[PDB]
């Protein structure tokens, strides 16, 4: 146990050993077997972690002095025995990373650091009389263990996110991000690993580990904040920026081929434009993917949020290369629906419809349809959507002033200087008035929303929230304001709403009721 | 009278004393004006045709030329004598909003 | 006297009748000899509020009528003492809002203990929310709206919780008559939840679109009501027949009728609020031909839409500046 | 859902239109 | 505001027709006649002006 471990450690680091070296080297197989037997059988020993750390230090000293560097004459068993013990320690570390029932925090979370420090020191300590950093075999074995290491259900976290494997999360914390070369060599070994058939039939499966590996805005190809190096001599790894981007492109598309689940579908759609689309040589390859995500018409009831998420990447792709989605404003008119105000992603869509409806080549009937439908949607809505709908209607009416007949029709005004025949005609036409707005029309220009009027905002002027009602008072106020800073009005939530309500500007004193609800308190007492 | 180009028109020019060409949407249509009636329509673009103009009698193999500019980068030249067939085009570095010739 | 557990340690002896007497004894101890009694005063006001909060939903299948009389007497003595003291109680109500929001922040629905219903009810007792802004009843109103359309209505426990939340919000707007847009969506949700069993009206996206009440309703006229017995509803919505479902349905249909007659007549888009509710109530009356209340509601909203005017707007007619 | 590849056929189609 | 200058002299604004309060989006003279100018605007009405 700990006694034999510390004695064998002192013997291995003492001066030299041959038979005791053989015993303390074959003892690591026994330590691996004991940990593999106690896996989900003891789960609290820490002698296993001490044995891994001690065998790491012993093999580190053995790779310092007696490594399998080269040979001159008749040392044809010492190098084979030392490399055999080092390869068995590495294979035990890879089995230790692959075989773990759950987040046991020792057998994988220390074997990862063991294989990482082993390859980090084994950059040198070979025949390489140059500037190599060749871990490639050990690294390919590391990542195939890291993707075979399936835990219980923390992969594909069915609420949101990517994967909650503890050692993979620690890897993307401090063993993937903080440098340049090991992520590049990871992408290269990944895009060699996805080409032999058995490994690719296993590697298109657990994609969530890779989503957790990538969605972090801290890549070596991303020029926002760049890194340093820990490896002694990096072998033209940072040079081929084309090779990193091309590898990133092809493994992205090749594992986007495989077993799309809806949660990680929405995850890659949300990160599609701000995270990965600059790291593509040709981003037109994703155009088919997000155009079918945009016109996704599925029977699944939560498959109505994915057009709203495909819009950002698809519009950035159109803008960078002017490709066309036909019937664009018809599809954008049918995308607004009562789901879109109750959805989680409102500000992400409305800060894009800011750009879509500011176009100088569209019609007053089109903007009329887009605000009359939005008002009939906003009459049954949270204030989170009220306070982003009504300044949007303000800015659209301010940019298309012909749409102020929906707020103010001058044919329905009774001034005191009128003919009796005029007030007669006024009474007959306001009795023979019916509004022509039809919600089931698919065409914005063919919707009669200019010929209709806009009652929903006037009804909205009496709202339970004072800030919301005083914001809706501006449609009876004049229009001296030019615009409203929609990105300042956008993401007001229930939580931040009552946060600012508890942390408001002044503080009046509360009052009491003189109503005396003595017996009947509600109508329910 | 009224000529029902179905898309919202962006430009209307007059070629003959009789026929006029309206662009709007992905196509352009030509209309005989003595008979109130459409007779050609070319929809050879991806996005909306923003503008048109027309040339006559200039030193050219083409005796007449209608060129059309279309919000996707393209400006194309159509020959009114063989049924408004496209003969040449230029691609530009962004959406082309207006065009003209000498 | 009491510091949110000292009243528990003191009067945790008897069952129900002595509790009000011990509260009145502490009130007689403080305010009679009150030569410096303000902090103990406002403290035991806060302790009485928190005390009915941790009393209102513990175990109500012991003496129900003794509970009812002691909580009614407790609310009477609370309001009658706190008429003179608003400025110490309202801080504690504000902190209770701020802490039940953090309860809802973690737990999806099941941190909403059923004393929050009577919490909303008693602050609706000790203040009339006629006014536009108020320090404690507007955070209650955005909380009640947040629970009307931020929790997922698939359990009839949640549906009854929402029914009494609409009860509280209609008793809020009985005098102020404002337009809560979220109770429209709550009515839209649950009134089609009870007949979805989906191929007729598309976009409500219900949470429990398989439940609902069948085509063999008994047509009994002595069916029940609100049932201010949330402790009993928690058992009922697990050992539930269709009978509590039809009781909750008639409760929400009568509160719908009440809110139509009281609030939505005074809104210019009334003819735009009562197209889809009219659609699903027409679906009721041509699915069953049994409940006369859908035909009653159809007839009265048809009379309201036919005999209002509903002309366009003239909001921007401004008087000329000189 | 998709299960075929990420192709380039919208690009090709509005190249040939 | 339709403003007509003379060409090759930007300093002499010849006349400023005050058309509709809406933006005026197309202004062109007659191609046969010389002294009439057609201006359409975002007022859904074009106007022929004698200059």
């Amino acid at each position: 146990d700990i006694a034999k471990r510390l004695t064998a450690a002192g013997d291995r680091k003492q001066y030299n050993s041959i038979i005791k070296l053989i015993n303390e080297l074959v003892i690591p197989e026994n330590v691996t077997q004991l940990e593999e037997d106690e896996t989900e059988k003891n789960l609290r020993f820490l002698v296993m972690s001490l044995f891994q750390i001690f065998r790491k230090l012993f093999s580190r000293g053995d790779l310092t002095l007696p490594s399998s560097k080269k040979s001159t004459l008749e040392k044809e068993q010492f190098v084979n025995w030392c490399r055999k013990v080092y390869e068995a320690f590495k294979t035990k570390l890879l089995a230790i990373i692959s075989d773990i029932p759950f987040e046991t925090s020792l057998g994988l979370d220390s074997l990862d650091v063991y294989l990482q420090l082993a390859e980090l020191e084994s950059t040198h300590f070979a025949s390489e009389k140059g500037a190599p950093f060749f871990p490639n075999k050990t690294f390919r074995k590391l990542i195939i263990a890291l993707w075979s290491s399936n835990m219980g259900e923390i992969e594909d976290v069915k609420s949101s996110g990517a994967s909650e494997n503890l050692i993979i999360v620690e890897f993307t914390e401090k063993y993937y991000t903080k440098f340049a070369d090991i992520q590049y060599y990871f992408q290269s070994e990944f895009n060699q690993l996805l080409e032999d058939p058995a490994y690719q039939d296993l590697l298109l499966k657990n994609v969530g580990k890779w989503l957790a590996l990538v969605n972090h805005d801290k890549h070596c190809s991303s020029v926002d904040a760049d890194l340093e190096i820990f490896v002694p001599n990096p072998p033209q790894a940072i040079e081929n920026e084309s090779k990193f981007k091309s590898n990133f492109e092809k493994n992205w598309l090749s594992l986007l081929n495989g077993q799309l689940s809806l949660q990680q579908y929405k995850s890659i759609l949300l990160i599609l434009h701000k995270r990965i689309i600059p790291h593509f040589h040709t981003p037109t390859k994703l155009m088919d993917f997000l155009t079918d995500s945009y016109n996704l018409q599925s029977s699944n009831k939560n498959a109505g949020v994915v057009p709203i998420l495909a819009l950002n990447g698809l519009f950035e792709l159109m803008k960078r290369f002017n490709l066309e989605y036909p019937n664009f404003y018809m599809k954008l008119y049918q995308i607004i629906n009562p789901d879109l105000m109750h959805v989680k992603y409102r500000a992400r869509f409305f800060r894009l419809m800011d750009v879509f409806l500011s176009s100088t080549h569209l019609s007053a009937h089109l903007v009329a349809s887009f605000i009359k439908k939005l008002a009939r949607l906003t009459l049954e809505s949270p204030p989170s959507a009220i306070v982003t709908v009504i300044p949007f209607i303000y800015n659209l009416i301010r940019k298309h002033p012909n749409c102020m007949i929906m707020l103010h029709n001058p044919a329905f005004i009774s001034n005191p200087f009128q003919t009796p025949d005029q007030v007669a005609n006024l009474k007959t036409l306001k009795e023979n008035y019916v509004d022509p707005f039809d919600v089931h029309e698919s065409d914005p220009e063919l919707t009669h929303a200019l010929d209709s009027s806009l009652w929903e905002l006037a009804s909205l002027m009496e709202h339970y929230h004072p800030n919301v009602a005083t914001l809706a008072k501006i449609f009876a106020q004049p229009f001296k304001k030019l615009s409203y800073n929609m990105e300042d009005f956008l993401d007001w939530n229930y939580d931040s709403l009552l946060n600012a309500e508890s942390s408001r500007k002044l503080k009046t004193l509360p009052t009491l009721e003189f109503e005396a609800f003595t017996n009947v308190f509600d109508n329910e007492d | 009278y009224s000529l029902n180009h179905d898309q919202p028109v962006e430009n209307v020019i007059a070629v003959s004393p009789t026929q006029i060409v309206s662009c709007g949407g992905n196509n352009f249509k030509v209309w005989d004006l003595t008979s109130n009636k459409k007779l050609y329509e070319r929809g050879n673009f991806n996005k909306a045709v923003t503008c048109l103009d027309y040339v006559e009698n200039f030193d050219s193999p083409m005796q007449s030329a209608l060129i059309a500019s279309s919000l996707d980068g393209h400006v194309k030249v159509f020959d009114p004598l063989d049924n408004f067939q496209v003969k040449f085009g230029w691609k530009f570095s962004g959406p082309v909003l207006s065009c003209a010739v000498s | 006297r009491t510091h949110d557990a000292l009243l528990d340690q003191v009067k945790k002896l008897d069952l129900d009748d002595h509790p009000k007497i011990v509260k009145n004894i502490i009130k007689a101890y403080q305010p009679k000899l009150a030569e410096g009694n303000k902090e103990k005063l406002g403290k035991f006001t806060a302790v009485l509020l928190r005390h009915i909060i941790f009393l209102s939903n513990q175990n109500y299948l012991k003496n129900v009528q003794s509970f009812k009389r002691t909580q009614n007497a407790l609310i009477s003595i609370l309001k009658s003492l706190s008429e003179k003291y608003n400025r110490e109680l309202s801080e504690e109500c504000r902190d209770y809002i701020n802490e039940m929001q953090a309860r809802y922040k973690k737990n999806h629905f099941d941190a909403l203990s059923n004393g929050d219903l009577v919490f909303f009810s008693i602050i609706g007792i000790l203040f009339s929310t006629s006014d536009q802004y108020h320090l404690v009843i507007t955070p209650a109103l955005i909380l009640m709206s947040q629970f009307l359309e931020q929790i997922k209505f698939n359990s009839l426990k949640r549906i009854a919780f929402g029914a009494v939340l609409v009860r509280i919000v209609s008793q809020y707007q009985r005098i102020s008559k404002r337009y809560i847009p979220e109770v429209v969506y709550f009515f839209q949700k649950i009134l089609l939840t009870f007949i979805v069993e989906p191929l007729d009206f598309e976009n409500i996206r219900l949470d429990s679109y398989e439940l609902g009440l069948p085509l063999d309703v008994d047509f009994t006229k002595k069916r029940s009501t609100i049932i201010p017995l949330h402790t009993l509803s928690t058992m009922d919505t697990e050992a539930h027949p269709v009978d509590q479902c039809v009781s909750v349905l008639l409760n929400v249909m009568e509160s719908l009728d009440a809110t139509i007659s009281t609030v939505w007549k005074s809104l210019p888009a009334f003819n735009e609020i009562i197209l889809p509710i009219q659609q699903l109530l027409s679906a009721y009356t041509s699915k069953y031909s049994d409940f006369e209340k859908p035909r009653n509601i159809l007839n009265k909203v048809e009379k309201l839409t036919k005999f209002t005017e509903h002309i366009p707007l003239a909001l921007q007619n401004h008087k000329p500046v000189s | 859902t998709a299960t075929t590849t990420g192709t380039v056929t919208v690009i090709l189609s509005q190249a040939l239109q | 505001l339709v403003s007509v200058y003379d060409s090759y002299n930007p300093r002499t604004i010849l006349l400023s027709i005050n058309a509709s309060t809406h933006p005026t989006h197309v202004t062109k003279f007659h191609t046969q006649d010389n002294k009439i100018l057609a201006t359409a605007s975002d007022d859904r009405v074009t106007r022929l002006w004698d200059i």
